[PDB]
């Protein structure tokens, strides 16, 4: 998988920091963030367990948009049973603190774009994030950055025929990361291995 | 990249 320390690199190294609140685990209070473009990669465990899976959540403060890519596009319920998270507390916070009308739009993903057996999950997220920093009305499709890879439905997540889209969808991951990041391309070889596409394939 | 969907929520 991958660590906090090598995500914080390499969105510093795509252009986001800027806007980057840095990495948090389950408990992410949300946005205090009015005016500003922020974003953050939230885990769906706490730090005591050790992290689990890495999402994405983004905030457009002037759309009062808050946006959640987490890689297998998996319901809120399927959050609940699969990884017992859910994030309310922090979409309440967030627009009472950054909304004068309390009010805010929730846009998530509903696609897969990771393999069953991937461990790229917090690359994702970082590739989002510069999808986010330059296309802030758009990040989840239609950019330069998210026209590299494809969703597929988080209901056909283990079907062989979806497999070659998400195949491609790893390969053109760790392309876009060599072109934007010193630090992934210092590190190429080893977090390639440590993120493979079959990295948790049952044996 | 990734369809999604939309909902308004407010507090």
């Amino acid at each position: 998988g991958s660590s906090e320390q090598e995500l914080k690199a390499i969105v510093k190294d795509l252009g986001c920091g800027p806007y980057f609140l840095g990495t948090y685990d389950k408990r992410f209070p949300g946005f205090v963030s009015p005016h500003k473009l922020a974003c953050a990669i939230v885990n769906t465990a706490g730090r005591e367990t050790g992290g689990v899976h890495w999402m994405a959540f983004a905030w457009n403060p002037r759309s009062k948009t808050c946006y959640l890519f987490e890689p297998f596009g998996f319901s809120d319920q399927r959050l609940k049973q699969v990884y017992q998270f859910e994030y309310e507390s922090l979409l309440r916070r967030s627009a009472i603190a950054s909304s004068p009308d309390r009010c805010i739009t929730l846009e998530k993903s509903t696609q897969s774009v990771q393999g069953p057996n991937s461990a790229a999950c917090g690359l994702f997220c970082c590739m989002f994030l510069h999808a986010f920093a330059n296309w802030p009305q758009t990040p989840m499709d239609h950019n330069p950055t998210m026209n590299l890879i494809t969703g597929v439905p988080n209901s056909m997540l283990n079907s062989p025929q979806v497999q070659p889209t998400l195949r491609r969808n790893q390969e053109q991951l760790y392309s876009f990361l060599e072109r934007h990041s010193p630090y992934f391309r210092s590190h190429s070889a080893q977090i390639r291995s440590a993120t493979s596409f079959c990295h948790l394939k049952n044996m | 990249g990734v369809q999604s969907l939309k909902r308004r929520r407010c507090f």
